[PDB]
């Protein structure tokens, strides 16, 4: 059942290293792609196969494509130290980028690569024998992450009919966005592959900045900083993929709880513990303490506020020394004592999987290494707040048509900012009916 | 990702060989092209304003252009002048009298072919042109006339390649030429349609900086252009270092330019101290950033606080604490939140630098669009008038075959331009 | 099931035709914004012909 990674632009791109490089590590793959551990040379059907292919010469690579318009983050993945993780032909460029226009990413630049990027990507389906889907990571707000992904995602709608597509999208933060347009790249994007996405994680640049500050004492976080939290949480999530055991619940189970109208696909992730070395030092932090976390915003992956919205599914993903009866423990303390409100269309129990493996740190980073954590998926209402901040922002430039002479001489018209600006607001009204109780 | 710069007329090139020379410096690339310098940052985008050639020899893809010899002459004698590439070199014998339309019309036309043609060569071994840069002055022939005239043949032949200037705006306290306002409300009304950024640089700023600040009594063109030089360096380091932000001409278009013709930056550089105060006030973050957006340090000289920013961008260079800066940057806002429109959220963006400029252990470069800017375009408007009204001196434009109503329609172009700026600083969210 | 064939068809279908229209639309609008260029700096060319004509009289 094999998943294939695109990472689309710079923040695909830096994300997907950071996450390569902890799956490497999960799975005790080098950096040359050798693992011992593995004894059927070539191939198999194990659980990590589903992320990773074999050669014959016991070559453990990637199912991944890299692709960005301009080639100076991929220059870092092939002279890395994981460049020997990837063919060369799963890491491809342009020579100029989108200029932080989505118009550019989609159609101007992204028009001249999208064919090759398609042979890439079924050059690895044709490896498959049951390719179960895609994971598409990308930024929101950069020309290439909106718009390149947008022109992906239709393409492969067409290519692959309806193989599921789920997204790790990375929404704009001012403490490190780059572009003043990213609400109109945001909002284009989001309109266009909503019926092409079956199931979508955002991740807020703000809140993984605010649990970097706050959690992993860092005065100024970076992209590496980021990036290293983000991949805990990717992996939390793909690791009922990668991993076998009987209490391990796959992503696609949750899936069917998670997504109860196809465009209310968008699930809030929290994860916990987030902690440095110097505080975990002397300190086991219980399946109790880990799950009770999950219900503070502030650990959330997106911020809002799910205490002033509804439920319609919460998942727990525990990963390592977790047994159920703790778990079941944990969640009566917790259903006594938070604000948990279901809609009234949706059965109020928790979801549970649980994975043995433990988790693992990379190398020189921030978080400590702990014996469980848990991510939490939860369905809210709230989630819609992340929506309409972004839309706010997009109206008050829009109304002025500030800067959409950059988009307009790239060839497009303002019936598409109009059209995807009304799509979101349906969103918005989606989001506001669902929770509304039954008559 | 090539630039390929093109200094036109004496200003220009004054200013280009100085650019040239504190870039190479701060490239580690000496006079002979040869780099002797300690830092791998130096080189990592070299390739940005250099060709490489044999020898591991760094070539500035730099195109001189005048329409008199004396100028380039200094230049090849100037410091740095044999780093350039002599085929590089284009200029006629006529000089254009101070006369935008010898530059536009007649004189400039008849050489601008041959130029051209060494454009082409530099950019037709680019991997990946991105555009130009133009140095020159708004207010003499060459440089104002055949540059412009320049500029739009080559938006002609790269029509999807970006175009940015850097112009010197005339001034009384400087020259005393009486034509110099003719010559740059022509100008003026080129830029406006085929320029996608223009960094004002005012002539009557550079002059009180100078005078006032840096007590200078008698101010040099040498004095005024280690300022415009500075500034270039400060404008240009997010192209010609690694990092995030407005890292390529189009990306820092599609973050400055929120309507195609409100493309005029007010340039700014901190510090700008005297010696003497020196003594007093310490070299700080929070100094650079109250600095950095008073209206004593802008290169264009107009009052911010008498407009609103539709765009801002800050950068910072030396070593000190991202967190200093976030902290700087964001009380700044704060204090000022009445001066930055409100229907652009987050519209000021701000990059940090390693390197800092020579002699400086830490330096900021503001780059304004501000409604502001339409201070510098009243002045020009004014004296424009004063003599278009008399109709003083317009027969050395009508004998190069001008009529009046060119005049009429860059005085309205330009009071155009004045109306938009006003538009967007009285429009409310 | 053969309902469940159509309509995936369908989807794809009319997913391929709107990328076929928006791509189109696009490839003709930029066309056409070049054009106006190009044709704004012609206008220019012949009137810088017209200034040195005027000038021989
Ligand atoms: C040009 C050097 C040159 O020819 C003259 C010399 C030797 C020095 C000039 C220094 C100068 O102009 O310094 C300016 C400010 O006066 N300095 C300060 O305000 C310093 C500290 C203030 C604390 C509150 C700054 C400038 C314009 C420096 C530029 C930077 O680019 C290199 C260029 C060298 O000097
Ligand atoms: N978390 C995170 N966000 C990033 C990273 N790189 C960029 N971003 C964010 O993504 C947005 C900018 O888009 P990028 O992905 O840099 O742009 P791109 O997809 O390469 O698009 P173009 O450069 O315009 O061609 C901003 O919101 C950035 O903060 C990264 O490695 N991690
Ligand atoms: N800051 C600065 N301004 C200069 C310099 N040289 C000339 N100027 C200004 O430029 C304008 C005069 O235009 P020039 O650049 O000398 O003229 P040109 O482009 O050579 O055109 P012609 O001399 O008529 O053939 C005036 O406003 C001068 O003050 C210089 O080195 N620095
Ligand atoms: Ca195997
Ligand atoms: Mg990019
Ligand atoms: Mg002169």
């Amino acid at each position: 059942r094999e998943c294939i990674s695109i990472h689309v632009g710079q923040a695909g791109v830096q994300i997907g290293n950071a996450c390569w490089e902890l799956y490497c590590l999960e799975h005790g793959i080098q950096p040359d792609g050798q693992m011992p551990s593995d004894k059927t040379i070539g191939g198999g059907d194990d659980s990590f196969n589903t992320f990773f292919s074999e050669t014959g010469a016991g070559k453990h690579v990637p199912r991944a494509v890299f692709v960005d318009l301009e080639p100076t983050v991929i220059d870092e993945v092939r002279t890395g130290t994981y460049r020997q993780l990837f063919h060369p032909e799963q890491l491809i460029t342009g020579k100029e980028d989108a200029a932080n226009n989505y118009a550019r990413g989609h159609y101007t630049i992204g028009k001249e690569i999208i064919d090759l990027v398609l042979d890439r990507i079924r050059k690895l389906a044709d490896q498959c024998t049951g390719l179960q889907g895609f994971l598409v990571f990308h930024s929101f707000g950069g020309g290439t992450g909106s718009g390149f992904t947008s022109l992906l995602m239709e393409r492969l709608s067409v290519d692959y009919g309806k193989k599921s597509k789920l997204e790790f999208s990375i929404y704009p933060a001012p403490q490190v966005s780059t572009a003043v347009v990213e609400p109109y790249n945001s909002i284009l994007t989001t309109h266009t592959t909503l019926e092409h996405s079956d199931c979508a994680f955002m991740v807020d640049n703000e809140a993984i900045y605010d649990i970097c500050r706050r959690n992993l004492d860092i005065e100024r976080p970076t992209y590496t900083n980021l990036n290293r939290l983000i991949s805990q949480i990717v992996s939390s999530i793909t690791a009922s993929l990668r991993f076998d055991g009987a209490l391990n619940v796959d992503l696609t189970e949750f899936q069917t709880n998670l997504v109860p109208y196809p465009r209310i696909h968008f699930p809030l992730a929290t994860y916990a513990p987030v902690i440095s070395a110097e505080k975990a030092y002397h300190e086991q932090l219980s399946v109790a303490e880990i799950t009770n976390a999950c219900f503070e915003p502030a650990n959330q992956m997106v911020k809002c506020d799910p205490r002033h919205g509804k439920y319609m599914a919460c998942c727990l993903l525990y990963r390592g020394d977790v047994v159920p009866k703790d778990v079941n423990a944990a969640i009566a303390t917790i259903k006594t004592k938070r604000s948990i409100q279901f809609v009234d269309w949706c059965p109020t129990g928790f979801k549970v999987g649980i994975n043995y493996q433990p988790p693992t740190v990379v190398p020189g980073g921030d978080l400590a290494k702990v014996q469980r954590a848990v991510c939490m998926l939860s369905n809210t209402t709230a989630i819609a707040e992340a929506w309409a901040r972004l839309d706010h922002k997009f109206d008050l430039m829009y109304a002025k048509r500030a800067f959409v002479h950059w988009y307009v001489g790239e060839g497009m018209e303002e019936g598409e900012f109009s059209e995807a600006r009304e799509d979101m607001a349906a969103l918005e009204k989606d989001y506001e009916e669902v929770g509304v109780d039954s008559v | 990702r090539e630039i390929v710069h093109i200094q036109a007329g004496q200003c220009g090139n004054q200013i280009g060989a100085k650019f040239w020379e504190v870039i190479s410096d701060e490239h580690g690339i000496d006079p002979t092209g040869s780099y002797h310098g300690d830092s791998d940052l130096q080189l990592e985008r070299i390739n940005v304003y250099y060709n490489e050639a044999t020898g591991n020899k760094y070539v500035p893809r730099a195109i001189l252009v005048d329409l008199e010899p004396g100028t380039m002459d200094s230049v090849r004698s100037g410091p740095f002048g044999q780093i350039f590439r002599p085929d590089n070199f284009v200029f006629g014998q006529s000089g254009a009298g101070n006369n935008w339309a010898k530059g536009h019309y007649t004189e400039g036309a008849e050489l601008v072919d041959s130029v051209l043609d060494v454009v082409r060569k530099e950019s037709e071994s680019c991997d990946c042109l991105q555009g130009f840069q133009l140095t020159h002055s708004l207010g003499g022939g060459t440089g104002s006339g055949m540059g412009t005239l320049l500029i739009s043949k080559i938006r002609e032949e790269y029509p999807d390649r970006i175009m940015n200037t850097f112009s010197v705006m005339p001034s009384p306290k400087v020259s005393d030429t009486v034509v110099e306002p003719y010559n740059a409300t022509l100008s003026v009304h080129q830029l406006v349609e085929n320029t996608d950024e223009t960094y004002c640089i005012d002539n009557e700023a550079l002059y009180d900086i100078c005078f006032r600040t840096l007590k200078l009594t008698t101010p040099t063109y040498g004095d005024l252009n280690h300022l415009v030089s500075a500034t270039m360096s400060g404008v240009t380091t997010c192209l010609r270092f690694p990092g995030q932000l407005n890292a390529d001409l189009r990306k820092l278009a599609v973050n400055m330019v929120p309507f195609p013709r409100l493309h005029f930056f007010m340039p700014g550089f901190a510090p700008l101290t005297s010696r003497g105060s020196q003594q007093y006030r310490a070299l700080t973050v929070p100094e650079l950033t109250q600095q950095m957006f008073d209206s004593k340090n802008m290169m264009a000289a107009c009052d911010p606080r008498h407009g609103r920013y539709l765009t801002v961008a800050a950068i910072f260079r030396g070593r000190m604490s991202m967190k200093e800066v976030d902290e700087q940057m964001l009380n700044v806002q704060n204090k000022n939140s009445s001066y930055f429109v409100e229907w652009i959220p987050n519209n000021v963006k701000t990059a940090v630098c390693d390197i800092p400029p020579r002699g400086l252990k830490m330096s900021a470069t503001f780059i304004g669009n501000s409604t502001a800017i339409q201070e510098l375009f009243k002045r020009i408007s004014e004296q424009f008038t004063a003599m278009f009204r008399r109709k003083a001196f317009l027969h050395w434009y009508t004998g190069e075959g001008m009529d009046e109503m060119e005049f009429t329609e860059a005085e309205s172009n330009m009071n155009d331009l004045v109306s938009e700026y006003q538009q967007y600083q009285d429009a409310t969210a | 099931i053969q309902k469940a064939i159509e309509e995936n068809n369908n989807f794809i279908k009319m997913a391929k035709e709107k990328l076929a229209q928006k791509m189109e639309s696009n490839k003709e609008n930029r066309e056409a914004h070049l054009a106006a260029m190009l044709e704004r700096l012609q206008e220019k060319d012949k009137h810088a012909e017209e200034v040195r004509k005027n000038k021989e009289l």
